[PDB]
């Protein structure tokens, strides 16, 4: 088997812990959601490869940017995370992630993600994101960003409901090879 | 007077002087449990240390019992460690919320020190701690415990992809039914930010 590295990475309350837990329970969290998922290793299979991923959860907070370097060793392949709800997160991207990402992580390859999407048309998010002039962020957008930052290529998923999930893991992989 | 390590240098270095040399089944066992502990522990703790349910587990934990058991496994001097919880750990009812804004419940606080300080526990399941703080959950969870094992313990240091699937963490990993009391819990704010996390203070017993 295969041994890769994979590690999370994008603004606080994005979603990163949620969408590696519904990736390997099925079970999006409720009640005892922690801030930092446990080490956990996904079997994963593509063109015929089995392999073994280890996945790292991460605080992207401010707080722990001095804390956070010490997961990038190493690294095999990169989710940067950002919410559909929030188009604030997406320009987080190119503000600090990217930076960041290829200061430690200086070739690894880049998986743009879009979670949340499942606020994409919801009328809350929709209404409560048109109190700033803003609103969900189209698909259109992400893929232009992935270009932008380089990324081998860009998702879109909802831990919620777990629509593509299955895919960001296995795109993950191939990236990863 | 306990060992603390400041940094990777020297938590590399100490890293050095333990033992590495497992059997291979011995490497094999530590590094399964590395990949996820959730099956391990939460079995152990849900049958209180009687592994005859799942034989297919039985061989799993007996096995990983054996490496930690060498004679050669154990720790030198005598080294604070470190670990992060969340706020569960503590009893189910309870969450992360309990720290709101950096700031810890105190109702929420003092009901779970008088309940737990002061305490002598058993613990089931296996113990994964870090020698350096920083590696670890230590920083992002609600509640840090600083563990201070005397030396002799029996354990198995691992920061390499023999020995764990999550090479980095510089982590220390104590056998099950290992016994410590809790000298005291409290709160304590870190420095530079203004959050504050519940701190714990163990002694192996
Ligand atoms: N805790 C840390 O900072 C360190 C973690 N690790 C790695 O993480 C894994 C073990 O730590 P966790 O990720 O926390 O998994 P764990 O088995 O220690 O616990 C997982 C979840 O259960 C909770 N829990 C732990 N012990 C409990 C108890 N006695 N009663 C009720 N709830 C409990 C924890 O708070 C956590 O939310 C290992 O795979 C190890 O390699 C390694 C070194 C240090
Ligand atoms: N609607 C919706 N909410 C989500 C989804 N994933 C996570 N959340 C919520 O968004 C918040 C942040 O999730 P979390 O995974 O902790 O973010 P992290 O800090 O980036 O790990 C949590 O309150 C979740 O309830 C999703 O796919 N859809
Ligand atoms: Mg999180």
């Amino acid at each position: 088997a295969i041994r890769k590295k994979l590690v999370i990475v994008g603004d606080g309350a994005c979603g990163k812990t949620c969408l590696l837990i519904v990736n390997s329970k099925d079970q999006f969290p409720e009640v005892y959601v922690p801030t930092v998922f446990e080490n956990y290793v996904a079997d994963i299979e593509v063109d015929g490869k089995q392999v073994e991923l280890a996945l790292w959860d991460t605080a992207g907070q401010e707080d722990y940017d001095r804390l956070r370097p010490l997961s990038y060793p190493d690294t095999d392949v990169i989710l940067m995370c950002f919410s559909i709800d929030s188009p604030d997160s997406l320009e987080n991207i190119p503000e600090k992630w990217t930076p960041e990402v290829k200061h430690f992580c200086p070739n690894v390859p880049i998986i743009l993600v879009g979670n949340k999407k499942d606020l994409r048309n919801d009328e809350h998010t929709r209404r409560e994101l048109a109190k700033m002039k803003q609103e969900p962020v189209k698909p259109e957008e992400g893929r232009d960003m992935a270009n932008r930052i380089g990324a081998f290529g860009y998702m879109e998923c909802s831990a919620k409901t777990k629509d593509g999930v299955r895919e960001v893991f296995e795109m993950a992989t191939r990236a990863a090879l | 007077k306990y060992k603390l390590c400041t940094n990777k240098e020297e938590a590399d270095a100490w890293g050095k002087k333990q033992f590495n040399k497992w059997s291979k089944e011995e490497k094999s066992a530590i590094r399964d449990y590395t990949k996820n502990a959730r099956p391990y522990n939460e079995f152990l703790r849900m049958h209180a240390g009687k592994l005859d349910s799942d034989p297919t587990m039985k061989k799993k934990i007996e096995s990983l019992d054996k490496a930690l058991n060498r004679k050669e496994a154990k720790v030198n001097d005598n080294i604070k460690v470190y670990r992060g919880d969340d706020a569960w750990i503590f009893g189910k009812e309870y969450d992360n919320s309990i720290i709101k804004n950096g700031k810890v419940d105190r109702e929420k606080f003092k009901e779970i020190q008088k309940k737990f300080q002061g305490k002598t526990t058993t613990e089931f399941g296996y113990i994964s701690t870090s020698i350096l703080i920083d590696a670890g959950y230590a920083k992002t969870r609600p509640v840090m415990t600083e563990f201070k094992v005397g030396s002799g313990t029996h354990g198995a240091y691992m920061n390499s992809d023999d020995l764990t699937a999550y090479p980095g963490q510089y982590e220390l990993l104590l056998p099950r039914n290992t016994v410590y009391k809790i000298e005291k819990i409290y709160i304590a704010i870190d420095n530079n930010t203004q959050k504050e996390q519940i701190k714990v203070e163990a002694t192996i017993k």
